[PDB]
RNA sequence: GAUUAACCCAAGUCAAUAGAAGCCGGCGUAAAGAGUGUUUUAGAUCACCCCCUCCCCAAUAAAGCUAAAACUCACCUGAGUUGUAAAAAACUCCAGUUGACACAAAAUAGACUACGAAAGUGGCUUUAACAUAUCUGAACACACAAUAGCUAAGACCCAAACUGGGAUUAGAUACCCCACUAUGCUUAGCCCUAAACCUCAACAGUUAAAUCAACAAAACUGCUCGCCAGAACACUACGAGCCACAGCUUAAAACUCAAAGGACCUGGCGGUGCUUCAUAUCCCUCUAGAGGAGCCUGUUCUGUAAUCGAUAAACCCCGAUCAACCUCACCACCUCUUGCUCAGCCUAUAUACCGCCAUCUUCAGCAAACCCUGAUGAAGGCUACAAAGUAAGCGCAAGUACCCACGUAAAGACGUUAGGUCAAGGUGUAGCCCAUGAGGUGGCAAGAAAUGGGCUACAUUUUCUACCCCAGAAAACUACGAUAGCCCUUAUGAAACUUAAGGGUCGAAGGUGGAUUUAGC
């Protein structure tokens, strides 16, 4: 809960989404029904707290493999990375450290945005020329 | 219920509302403004305002009446004290210039008087113990006491003894004879006064 | 699937399945790649790889199966509790979990030779290791300490008395 | 699958638009009125002379209305054709109700870095139409419990705007009598006339300005009329309280009832136009002494399966 | 339990319509009557003569009309006129339609003396207002 | 079972019988680690290397000792003591204080976790003293083995099978009270058992892999000994052995069954626990009643030639908002036969049903379709500072009706009780068809008794009259009190001791109701 407003406003700010609430059982596993049969869901979710807060697993971790998402997660010493697929060990308590990963995961992201606006623009303008 | 549960119950007193606003204390002066927010209950017949309203004459006049006839019940019960005032003065014309002093002629002061002479203070309550029923003395509270009165009183008059007496002639002969701490109704409290005090060895029974 | 009417315990069921898909892995399409010999709770169940025209003689579930699964030619006999849910739960598990001939050249990085009767000795290469191949061959055991079953000693010494075994049946 | 929710789309509803304005200039033709000053009052008003209809519901009765006030609101497309759901937290499942926390959250942390009566929370069911989306009891709870935490910090100007777009207003009327308007008779006497019920009884009092304490009821002294002392004292009870016995002519006439439903129709008539002669202030005690209130207790119905309203036959 | 005029609910896919999904104490706040006349009326009397006419108009309907009645009869009276209105699927061929006009308005005008005036409302299918 | 068709084999078929296929699995709870330890013949590889809890806390045996309590005796005092949910019996050289005083039993420490092969061992001191430098190794050899019990001789505070007395109870050979004995103790012999169960063999080793049916005390490996193969018969019978003579150990079969069994799940139940409750409700508490009398009315018995149905809650002034004939289905007698009906049936089955209801419901559930968990078992599915649930639909709710927002009606799902009704009507099945159908005449439906509900009363808050609430009379063997009985008249009707009303005569019980019980905010 401390960083849930953090986090929600990096997702804003890299054009991408967040969850940072309680997960209603079947978000993934059962999406058609809550959102629609046309729903696309996630291609890639990132953990940066893999525990709930009675010290378990996130239900999302099981949730996406079952649904063949590939998951990023910020594992600790007390922590599990068996279902992780890109598991990263640090900290995820201190404030100062979940401050660094946001900004490597929304500047990672949003220069990969900006790097495909510029191969198409070239790849459009070299097509029309 | 026709009313609701914010519908409240109308204060009578004529005395309270003169008040003046310098004696309000602040709780006070905030209960009147809330009250006027508030939905008022309409006044039952049997209270008024009047200066005469005795609310226990009033709930005695209750007790006896039979049927809804509340015309016969009060009727009753003023004669019952017209009887007690006209006793009274033929018991204090005929008595010495210094027997006059302790004679009392309003019937109401013979009435609650009396009716404070036979209140019980300790009553027997059957208590479940090991199967069995125990009539253990347990202490009445204010309500039950004062209807304990009143219930033994009508009991007695209504009791077929009296062969052809009318309740006016009786309900005052009882009266006066509780008034002086003499009669059936008070020697009712002491047979239930007797009990609780001889089997006080199961005062232990009850829990509260 | 689990409803009030059988048909629409066939649906759920039907539907579910397919969420569900595991992958096995055959050799030359049409058996498994080595024998298999695994329990399942109180279910046993040992499978062994045969030959072309040899057929599925196994448990008719098993043969429902591994139909479906594409294995044309199988041996499997189950032994303990004969529970259809045990027998189906323990097959996908065993047959999942089996090693291939690639991969067993990968892990130890050697080649996997095949040697057949009706080919004599001449040895056919089944995999090859992609990585560096080992110029040190695995040491050979003078006796080997591995678990036998008395089952299968019992037959190859001609001892398995049966009127049940070997009998004639339908094409599988 | 037979029964499909019955999902209005965009298209649908912007047919439905032209047929209801098309009907609007034909309704008006059956009417002879003006199309352009067609309001929907009227349309309520022809419906229900030509298509006259005696349901107690009113819901189920013919109606003529904008579809924008038939229809629901529907929750929209969430996505676009490449599928990317335009909101951030639109896998929450509630993204209207969590970007209303996350605002009203981010509004509390600021205050930290630089540092009433006719008006109530909006309601659970009226937060569900500024949102399209259900919510739990519990979570509305939340959110007033920000909202009140926003309020006794010292929030800003803007801030102000915020909340009380959530705050709805009630109108509470004045539990205040209503004072009868004092009229004078060809001699000149100044009164004031009201009604009263009680039971079956309908009481209407004529209370002079000027009197001697007189009292007539149907033509008959009231004491002639009502010979029990109860009835008597009710007819007093009001006068009495205001401290003016013997001080007013009063004229009435009670019909209906019994003798003592009588008395009590007429003095809550006598008090309600004995209001017009006192002040402010005592016709509040009037009403907080209850001789303004109109007793609501009559006789309750006999059931079919039982010896009277609430008793029942014995048990066998 | 109650049983009268009540549609038990069902898996979902039982088709019911607005009379049929209504019970009876809601004959007078959410429906109608079928027929409408002053026989109940306080101080009217004739009252089980039209109710007598109406069951029998209701049977002659549906043995005359089979399988095209998708709802119930509306009956109407206003003096000497008796007016018959039903919703009727479109299976049928207007051919056969004008013929069984023509045929129980001019039976049924000889039998209780009195014009009857058939006004039929096809429909393509059952109107449905839910499924129980 | 017959018939028809079909299936399999086929000059065979296939009923009875016999035989052929049986050891590498197990032993915490399913049948199995047999109470303990030692060794032998022998087997093993855990024996050399190579290593880590000697000693001390409640082992054992012998001798001696004694702090607390008790018994007994003595003095002084008192008149009772004991017993308990509450009593009785018992005792009264009894009880209380003080003092003296054990062959019995060993608070606290001990929240310790030790000794010993196990059994078992917890007051003090002293003596002797606790096997083994590989492991394993016995129903029977060798030696031990709780309690109970036998034999013999002692002791005796208390407890205490049996027994006797007292009480409870339908009974009480029991539970509760009292008293007392064998016995428990010592010495010397015997007996040789246990849920002797930490139900989990000894030694060595591992924590990786498929963790693992379930539960319990996680799962395995090596080695060895012992044991076990459906249940019951059977901790039996026979045999043998034994200081055992109603004994112990070892320990079958026949007859019989097609299951037994172990561990879970759900539900119900509980003279089941905690907590919180019941507002006309479980109990007490407020008010009027019931059961008491008479009458009315229903039912059950009985009766009659003479219906049916309902019949614990959820039947019983119920179907009937209704039986003199009719209604009517009943009984007796007579009559008719394609019959009011392109017949008919109040014939059986409500355990074939629709239909209409009761009931829990004075409830809050119900559920499609998905998802997840449990290793993909029956099953299950919440925590808001949130941990797998989402939910259309049905219901509740909301709306509506009545005098509003209140209250009362109405509504009230899925299910339950094979609940009620074939006699509302309809109807499936079986049955009757000169009769189980149809019609006519006459007729019964009572009351020894018991019971339910109701009415009226037992009076003075009443009775009668006038009035409709300022009255006058009455008032216990000519009072209160019958709507009953008897007689007459009238009303309806073709028909009335008969139904109802009224009048007259009559003037009973009854004097406030046992056990219990009903309704109402
Ligand atoms: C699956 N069958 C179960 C089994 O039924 C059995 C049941 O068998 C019974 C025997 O006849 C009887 O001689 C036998 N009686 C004896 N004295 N031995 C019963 O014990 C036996 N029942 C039983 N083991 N549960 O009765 C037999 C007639 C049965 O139906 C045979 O198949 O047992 C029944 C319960 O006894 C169950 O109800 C059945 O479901
Ligand atoms: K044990
Ligand atoms: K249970
Ligand atoms: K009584
Ligand atoms: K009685
Ligand atoms: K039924
Ligand atoms: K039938
Ligand atoms: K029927
Ligand atoms: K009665
Ligand atoms: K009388
Ligand atoms: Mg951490
Ligand atoms: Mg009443
Ligand atoms: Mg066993
Ligand atoms: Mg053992
Ligand atoms: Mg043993
Ligand atoms: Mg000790
Ligand atoms: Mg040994
Ligand atoms: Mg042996
Ligand atoms: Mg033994
Ligand atoms: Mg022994
Ligand atoms: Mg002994
Ligand atoms: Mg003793
Ligand atoms: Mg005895
Ligand atoms: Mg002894
Ligand atoms: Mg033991
Ligand atoms: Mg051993
Ligand atoms: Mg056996
Ligand atoms: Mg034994
Ligand atoms: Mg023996
Ligand atoms: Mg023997
Ligand atoms: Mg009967
Ligand atoms: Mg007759
Ligand atoms: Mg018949
Ligand atoms: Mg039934
Ligand atoms: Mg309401
Ligand atoms: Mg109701
Ligand atoms: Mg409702
Ligand atoms: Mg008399
Ligand atoms: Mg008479």
């Amino acid at each position: 809960r401390q960083f849930s407003y953090l986090i929600e406003n990096m997702a804003r700010d890299c054009g991408e989404y967040a969850h940072t609430r309680y997960f209603r059982g079947g978000m993934l596993t059962n999406a058609r029904l809550l959102f629609g049969p046309t729903v696309r869901l996630p291609d890639l979710i990132i953990f940066l707290h893999t525990l709930n807060n009675i010290f378990e697993p996130h239900v999302a971790v099981r949730d996406a493999a079952k649904m063949n998402i590939p998951t990023v997660g910020i594992v600790d010493t007390n922590c599990n990375p068996c279902l992780i697929t890109y598991p990263v060990p640090g900290n995820d308590d201190s404030p100062l450290a979940v401050h660094l990963y946001c900004r490597l995961f929304q500047t990672a992201i949003t220069r990969a945005k900006e790097k495909r606006q510029q191969v198409e623009a070239l790849y459009r303008l070299q097509g029309q020329k | 219920s026709r009313y609701s549960p914010e519908f409240k119950d109308p204060l009578i007193d004529k005395e309270y509302y003169r008040k003046p606003v310098e004696e309000l204390t602040e709780e006070e002066k905030y209960v009147r403004e809330l009250k006027k927010t508030q939905l008022i209950k309409a006044a039952p017949a049997g209270k008024t305002s009047s200066v005469f309203e005795d609310p226990v004459i009033s709930k005695f006049t209750n007790m006896m009446m039979i049927g809804g006839n509340k015309v016969l019940a009060r009727s009753l019960m003023i004669q019952t004290l017209e009887a007690v005032k006209r006793k009274q003065f033929e018991k204090y014309h005929a008595a010495s210039a210094e027997e006059q002093a302790t004679i009392e002629r309003n019937p109401y002061t013979i009435f609650h008087q009396a009716l404070k002479n036979c209140e019980p203070m300790i009553g027997l309550v059957p208590i479940l113990k090991g199967g069995r029923f125990y009539q253990v003395p347990v202490p009445l509270p204010d309500r039950r006491r004062r209807f304990l009165a009143m219930k033994w009183m009508i009991t007695e008059c209504r009791d077929k003894k009296h062969q052809r007496t009318l309740m006016p002639e009786k309900l005052s002969h009882k009266l006066l004879e509780a008034f002086h701490n003499q009669g059936p109704v008070i020697k009712r409290k002491h047979d239930l006064h007797k009990m609780a005090e001889a089997n006080r060895a199961l005062a232990h029974y009850r829990w509260w | 699937g689990k409803a009030t009417d059988r048909m629409d315990a066939f649906r759920k069921a039907k539907n579910r399945a397919v969420h569900h898909l595991h992958y096995i892995e055959r050799y030359e399409d049409h058996t498994i790649f080595h024998d298999i010999s695994l329990r399942f709770k109180r279910t046993h169940i040992k499978m062994k790889k045969q030959p072309k025209g040899y057929g599925l003689r196994c448990h008719r579930a098993i043969i429902t199966i591994c139909r479906l699964i594409g294995i044309k030619d199988m041996y499997a006999k189950v032994s303990g509790s004969i529970n259809m849910l045990s027998l189906t739960q323990g097959l996908f598990r065993g047959l999942s979990r089996q090693e291939t001939h690639q991969q067993l050249a990968d892990k130890k990085g050697l080649h996997v030779v095949e040697i057949r009767e009706e080919c004599g000795p001449l040895p056919i290469v089944v995999a090859s290791p992609r990585g560096p191949l080992r110029k040190d061959p695995e040491p050979e055991d003078e006796v080997p300490d591995v678990k036998l079953d008395w089952e299968d000693v019992k037959t190859a010494q001609g001892m398995k008395r049966s009127v049940w075994s070997n009998l004639k049946r339908a094409a599988t | 699958p037979t029964s499909k929710r019955e999902t209005y789309t965009e298209d649908f509803i912007k047919k439905q638009i032209e047929e209801f304005n098309i009907g609007k200039r034909h309704l008006a033709n059956m009417m002879g009125e003006d199309p352009e000053t067609f309001t929907q009052e009227d349309i309520d008003r022809a419906i229900a002379y030509l298509f006259p209809s005696g349901l107690f519901e009113k819901r189920a009765r013919p109606v003529m209305k904008h579809p924008e006030q038939i229809f629901p609101r529907q929750r929209a497309i969430q996505w676009g054709e490449d599928g990317r759901p335009f909101h951030y937290l639109f896998y929450t499942g509630k993204q209207s109700y969590y970007s209303l926390m996350h605002d009203v959250y981010g509004m509390l942390l600021n205050l930290e870095k630089h540092q009433v009566i006719g008006s109530r929370w909006l309601i659970k069911e009226e937060l569900e139409e500024m949102l399209v989306e259900k919510l739990s009891d519990l979570d509305y709870m939340q959110f007033i419990r920000l909202l009140e935490k926003l309020l006794t910090s010292q929030c800003g100007a803007a801030e102000e705007e915020f909340v009380q777009r959530f705050r709805r207003s009630v109108t509470l009327e004045s539990k205040k009598q209503l004072i009868e308007p004092v009229q004078y008779d060809e001699q000149g006497m100044a009164f004031s006339k009201s009604e009263g019920k009680r039971k079956t009884a309908k009481a209407e009092a004529i209370v002079y300005k000027h009197g001697s304490g007189r009292i007539k009821v149907n033509g008959i002294d009231y004491q002639l009329y009502f010979p029990i002392t109860q009835d008597r004292e009710q007819l007093m009870f009001p006068f009495h309280f205001v401290d003016r016995l013997g001080k007013h002519d009063v004229t009435c006439t009670v019909s209906g009832g019994g003798r003592s439903a009588q008395a009590g129709a007429i003095r809550l008539a006598m008090a309600k136009a004995l209001c017009s002669f006192v002040t402010e202030d005592e016709v509040e005690w009037m009403r907080q002494a209850g001789l303004l209130t109109t007793d609501p207790r009559v006789r309750e119905r006999k059931k079919p399966g039982q010896e009277g309203a609430r008793r029942k036959f014995t048990w066998k | 339990k109650n049983r009268a005029a009540r549609v038990r609910v069902s898996k979902g896919d039982k088709p019911v319509t607005y009379e049929e999904a209504h019970a009876p104490h809601y004959i007078a706040h959410r429906k109608g009557w079928l027929s409408l006349h002053t026989g109940n009326l306080d101080g009217e009397d004739h009252a089980a003569e039209r109710t007598v006419e109406d069951v029998f108009l209701r049977k002659f309907m549906w043995g005359t009309f089979p399988g095209c009645l998708a709802d119930q009869l509306v009956l109407k009276r206003r003096g000497n006129q008796l007016e018959i209105c039903a919703v009727v699927l479109r299976q049928l061929s207007p051919h056969k339609y004008y013929f069984l006009v023509g045929y129980s308005e001019t039976l049924l005008s000889y039998f209780y003396k009195c014009p009857v005036r058939l006004h039929l409302q096809t429909v393509p299918s059952k109107v449905v207002y839910k499924y129980l």
